Formats: C-alpha cells, sequence, structure tokens
C-alpha cells in the first residue's frame, strides 16, 4: 500500500574527545537500508539491505560525499546552536535530523518532511506545504530567518516531490521481495497464575513486519485499556518485530476475556481466547 | 531535558533448552544517545556482543538493540545490565522466558 | 537517495 523513505541524522559534541560524532542512517518503511558513521575506519555510505547493493560506484561516492559534508555542516549547526542558546563550551549537546517522505499506492507524493531538533526537543520543521516552517523557539527564528532569505524551502520541495519519490519508487521494485511482503504475526494467549485467585493472561504476537500493529484486551466486549500492560514493540532481529498484551483477570472469569489483534498481514482483524 | 531508558530482554525465538537462539536487549525511549550494555551469562560479562546503528523514534527518543547468539539451559541466567546518565547505578533486568 | 543540500542553523 502506502510507504515511507525516511533519513535520521544524530550530530553528538563531545568537548575533550575530540570533532563531534556524526551518524546517519536511512530506512524504508521498517527496514534499515543505508549508514554512515564519521566514527568508523573509513567512513563510506554502507549499504544495510541486499537490494540496494545493486547501487553503482557512483550512487555510494555521491551518498557518502553528501555525509561528509553534511558531517562539516551539523558541526557548525553545533558551535551555532551553543551561541543562539548562550551555551558553555564545555557541555555536551545533540543535534537531530529526520527527513523524507511518503507515497500512495500509486507511487504518487502523499507528503514530505523535514525536521530538527536540539537536546531531544524540537527546533525547526518544515511545514506540510513544504513552503514555509515552524520554529520552537526565539532561537529557531533566527534559522527561520536565514532559510526564508535563502529560500531553502523550495529546495526541500523540489527533493521531496522529485529525488525523494523517485528514489524511493525505484528502492521498493528493487526490494519488492521483501518491502512489499507483509508477515502476519504468529498469536497465542498464555495464562500464568499469580495466585489462588488471580491469573495473568499474556497475549503475543510475534513474527510480524511491519512493525504498526494493535493488541486490544476486551472483557464481556469491552476495551480494557486501562488494565492492560503494553509493552513497546520490539526488533525480534531477523527483520520481525515482537508485541504482546497483558491483563490480570479473577480466577474462573478467563472466558469473559478476548484478544483482539490488527495488522496490515492480517485479511481481518483476529480475536483470541485462553485456550485451556 | 534527559530520558531514561526503557529495557526489555528476549529472545528472537520461543525459548527451548539446547537449542540454539538469539539473545537480545533492547534499550529504548532515552536522551541523550550515550548508553552502555551488557549482556550477562550467570553475573558475568558476555564478549563480542553486537548492536544496531544509532536510531531514533518520532519523539527525537533513541533506540539500540544488543544481541548475541546463545543456547539456553534450565539452570543458566541471563540478564542485561544498562547504565545511562539518568541512572545513579546500572540497572539489571534478567531474562525472563515468558516476557 | 538523500537530498545533497544542507542549509546552515
Amino acid at each position: 500500500g502506502s510507504h515511507s523513505m525516511r533519513y535520521f541524522y544524530t550530530a553528538m559534541s563531545r568537548p575533550g574527545r575530540g570533532e563531534p560524532r556524526f551518524i546517519t542512517v536511512g530506512y524504508v518503511d521498517d527496514t534499515l537500508f543505508v549508514r554512515f558513521d564519521s566514527d568508523a575506519t573509513s567512513p563510506r555510505k554502507e549499504p544495510r539491505a541486499p537490494w540496494i547493493e545493486q547501487e553503482g560506484p557512483e550512487y555510494w561516492d555521491r551518498e557518502t560525499q553528501i555525509s561528509k559534508t553534511n558531517t562539516q555542516t551539523y558541526r557548525e549547526n553545533l558551535r551555532t546552536a551553543l551561541r543562539y542558546y548562550n551555551q558553555s563550551e564545555a557541555g555536551s549537546h545533540i543535534i537531530q535530523r529526520m527527513y523524507g517522505c511518503d507515497v500512495g499506492p500509486d507511487g504518487r507524493l502523499l507528503r514530505g518532511y523535514d525536521q530538527d531538533a536540539y537536546d531531544g526537543k524540537d527546533y525547526i520543521a518544515l511545514n506540510e506545504d513544504l513552503s514555509s516552517w515552524t520554529a520552537a523557539d526565539t532561537a529557531a527564528q533566527i534559522t527561520q530567518r536565514k532559510w526564508e532569505a535563502a529560500r531553502v524551502a523550495e529546495q526541500d520541495r523540489a527533493y521531496l516531490e522529485g529525488l525523494c519519490v523517485e528514489s524511493l519508487r525505484r528502492y521498493l521494485e528493487n526490494g519488492k521481495e521483501t518491502l512489499q511482503r507483509a508477515d502476519p504475526p504468529k498469536t497465542h494467549v498464555t495464562h500464568h497464575p499469580i495466585s489462588d485467585h488471580e491469573v495473568t493472561l499474556r497475549c503475543w504476537a510475534l513474527g510480524f513486519y511491519p512493525a504498526e500493529i494493535t493488541l486490544t484486551w476486551q472483557r464481556d466486549g469491552e476495551d480494557q485499556t486501562q488494565d492492560t500492560e503494553l509493552v513497546e514493540t520490539r526488533p525480534a532481529g531477523d527483520r520481525t518485530f515482537q508485541k504482546w498484551a497483558a491483563v490480570v483477570v479473577p480466577s474462573g472469569e478467563e472466558q469473559r476475556y478476548t484478544c483482539h489483534v490488527q495488522h496490515e498481514g492480517l485479511p481481518k482483524p483476529l480475536t483470541l481466547r485462553w485456550e485451556p | 531535558i534527559q530520558r531514561t531508558p526503557k529495557i526489555q530482554v528476549y529472545s528472537r525465538h520461543p525459548a527451548e533448552n539446547g537449542k540454539s537462539n538469539f539473545l537480545n536487549c533492547y534499550v529504548s525511549g532515552f536522551h541523550p544517545s550515550d548508553i552502555e550494555v551488557d549482556l550477562l551469562k550467570n553475573g558475568e560479562r558476555i564478549e563480542k556482543v553486537e548492536h544496531s546503528d544509532l536510531s531514533f523514534s518520532k519523539d527525537w527518543s533513541f533506540y539500540l538493540l544488543y544481541y548475541t547468539e546463545f543456547t539456553p539451559t534450565e539452570k543458566d541466567e541471563y540478564a542485561c545490565r544498562v547504565n545511562h546518565v539518568t541512572l545513579s547505578q546500572p540497572k539489571i533486568v534478567k531474562w525472563d522466558r515468558d516476557m | 537517495e538523500e537530498f545533497g543540500r544542507a542549509a546552515s542553523f
């Protein structure tokens, strides 16, 4: 159906321990496909998915040059951020960026993104119009004025409507065996006595791709939001994801509870119960 | 300002004594990015544990996966130990094959 | 493919 491409930058200053580290990771959907680390023995963009390997040497050189230039730019950005927030040169700070595009089933642009953060807080973002900015504070407003003067949004827009969608379409074709394959969850309910009169029911989803999933418990057909323990979706390390949802229920009432599972790999949502 | 890591310790496949598997420790939701993660076998550090490339979620918080191959047995105990600027002491999370 | 232009803060 729909798909996304995102690049994520982390630039971390480290006074006393060299120049700030710069890391880039690139994803299509929930699949890592490229990385760059300025601390690498010989820093280059490196493939992390089989389908990007067929890109030619020109690709790798160009992509590597972008990352080396950005290492310098984001180092400059860290210095500028110090000035804008009146901060000392003694502390460690982080700038993050996430940017990319979403496309529909027809491959047309659904929306573009380009956002930055400073020390984990929103700093500046390209608006959905790809024409204007939202600045988080008076420091970011300085950046906004510079970017407005230099027509940076127009540059973003031309990328997000052109190269971003074009390259993503090609990756989706080259990787169709995996990027266009949903693996549904394998599901089961376990039952663990807590004590004479309480039991934990745990609803498991395993082996699914992509990561997006919904797991809910009902009691007598009523969602149990407040009483459900839900773990964060976690990577299995084989491309797939895992998740579970758990409720504590009175002994002898197990059958009043049903686990409901939604995932794009399922033709219909699943309903599961403890199977004694 | 600073966010403390969430920690899950679990296997790639359902655990079966004597069957080779992968032991995972997933750290997530933390900021800033420096973190120390060790996998433990009966209290001791497992050598040559690998980890994923530094990534982050829509809320800018970081996540990493630390992992190593392992063959679980009935009596071998495994854990993940994590330190972060937000923690006064390392937090140890024991592997529970039902979690 | 990345965007090759990165404006300074």
